[PDB]
């Protein structure tokens, strides 16, 4: 039903904007659209709606930077937010609810930073069940997505949440799998890094 | 800008028990929302206007309370009721959330399963050389690690990782990446990675030779 799209990273100072498209339902139908952000830490916030009707509510603390709008023919609504800062750095959802029933976007992450954008480096790491794994250093900014034999290989699979250190991130995967399959048969990490147009497959050779 | 303080912050149970966890204002509030939210996924509204169970939602759980002081509980804790909790007033704007509490799903004591790798090719081309362990699928949370070099303790250049209560197994995972140059490296020969954990007195140890 909805998803949200929008820039990996934005400077400081800069307006960050942001899309939801909305789809098997018509926001001009009914339920509140909102805007709802989460901090590094966990930290909740609603940052306003706009209602099926075109009226609008906004969080006070953010009243003045803020603005939602809406593309009724195209059935998506947006999220404007005037000279952002790094506090402003936060994963952003979009939903909708009724006040009985709420529905959500999946959330897309959001870094306002005047630091570089850097590609990753990805390293494999090699050595009845093998542990196998994949660095993937040097990026910036987030997220990254790593997947094993394009995502066939799911269960026996661990990535790290990413560590920054000096403007660059750097994360780890492992996975688990029989002796019998590897080095068998062939086991390579997908790496993906939008923000750079980034893409790489490491087979993990012994 | 009104505070709601969630207890407590972190707690644990084994299926089957009861589980009460609170949400107190520090200014009155006329009701509040209750949201779930597991690793890796959005928040999802669990309760509403304090006492009420959106469609879909558990008959085990309810919610009950007044002016600044609110509770969620669950009868009967089941495994797939480990997540994140979230308070909600929206009497004032801003509709302030609280800052949450953890309630993870107890297991039977595991160790961890402790893999160490070697710098690839690739990166010591590249003038660097990362050395990794991985401490996987381990019980209780509480664990540690250090690096050693040709027997003695290196602390520089660790950069640590933790992943949040495993789904399906209940397990916790870490990742320690010790990088240095690639000089460095090559001045020595082993490189240990040591790991302390409750399921044993002396810590697990894996390593290589250069
Ligand atoms: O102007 C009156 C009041 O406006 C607020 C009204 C209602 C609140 O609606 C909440 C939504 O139900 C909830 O939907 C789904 C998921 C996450 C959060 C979302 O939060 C909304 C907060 C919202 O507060 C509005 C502003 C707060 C007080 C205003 O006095």
């Amino acid at each position: 039903q909805l998803l949200e799209s929008g820039p990996d990273l934005v400077k400081p100072s800069q307006s960050l904007s942001l899309t939801c498209t909305v789809t098997g339902y018509s926001i001009t139908s009914g339920y509140n659209w909102h805007w709802i952000r989460q901090f590094p830490g966990n930290k909740l916030e609603w940052m306003g709606y706009i209602h099926y009707r075109g009226t609008t509510n906004y969080n006070t603390s953010l009243k003045s930077r803020i603005s939602i709008t809406r593309d009724s023919s195209k059935n998506q609504f947006f999220l404007q937010l005037n000279s952002v800062t790094t506090e402003d750095t936060a994963t952003y959802y979009c939903a909708c609810d009724d006040f009985y029933s709420d529905y959500w976007g999946q959330g897309t992450i959001v870094t306002v930073s005047s630091a570089k954008t850097t590609p990753p480096s990805v390293y494999p790491l090699a050595p009845s069940m093998v542990t196998l794994g994949c660095l993937v250093k040097g990026y910036f900014p987030e997220p990254v997505t790593v997947t094993w034999n394009s995502g066939s290989l799911s269960s026996g699979v661990h990535t790290f949440p990413a560590v920054l250190q000096s403007d660059l991130y750097t994360l780890s995967s492992s996975v688990t799998v029989p002796s019998s399959t590897w080095p068998s048969e062939t086991v390579t990490c997908n790496v993906a890094h939008p923000a750079s147009s980034t893409k790489v497959d490491k087979k993990i050779v012994p | 800008e009104l505070v709601m303080t969630q207890t407590p912050a972190i707690m644990s149970a084994s299926p089957g028990e009861k589980v009460t966890m609170t949400c107190s204002a520090s200014s009155s509030v006329s009701s509040v929302h209750w949201y779930q939210q597991k690793s890796g996924t959005s928040p999802k509204r669990w309760i509403y206007d304090t006492s009420k169970l959106p469609s879909g939602v558990p008959g085990r759980f309810s919610g009950s309370g007044s002016g600044t002081s609110y509770s969620l509980t669950i009868s009967s804790m089941e495994a797939e009721d480990a997540a994140t909790y979230y308070c909600q007033q929206w009497s004032s704007n801003p509709p302030t959330f609280g800052a949450g509490t953890k309630l993870e799903v107890k297991r039977a004591d595991a160790a961890p399963t402790v893999s160490i790798f070697p710098p690839s090719s690739e990166q010591l081309t590249s003038g660097g050389a990362s050395v990794v362990c991985f401490l996987n699928n381990f019980y209780p949370k509480d664990i540690n690690v250090k690096w050693k070099i040709d027997g003695s303790e290196r602390q520089n250049g660790v950069l640590n990782s933790w992943t949040d209560q495993d789904s399906k197994d209940s397990t916790y995972s870490m990742s320690s990446t010790l990088t240095l140059t690639k000089d460095e490296y090559e001045r020595h020969n082993s490189y240990t990675c040591e790991a302390t954990h409750k399921t044993s007195t002396s810590p697990i140890v894996k390593s290589f030779n250069r």
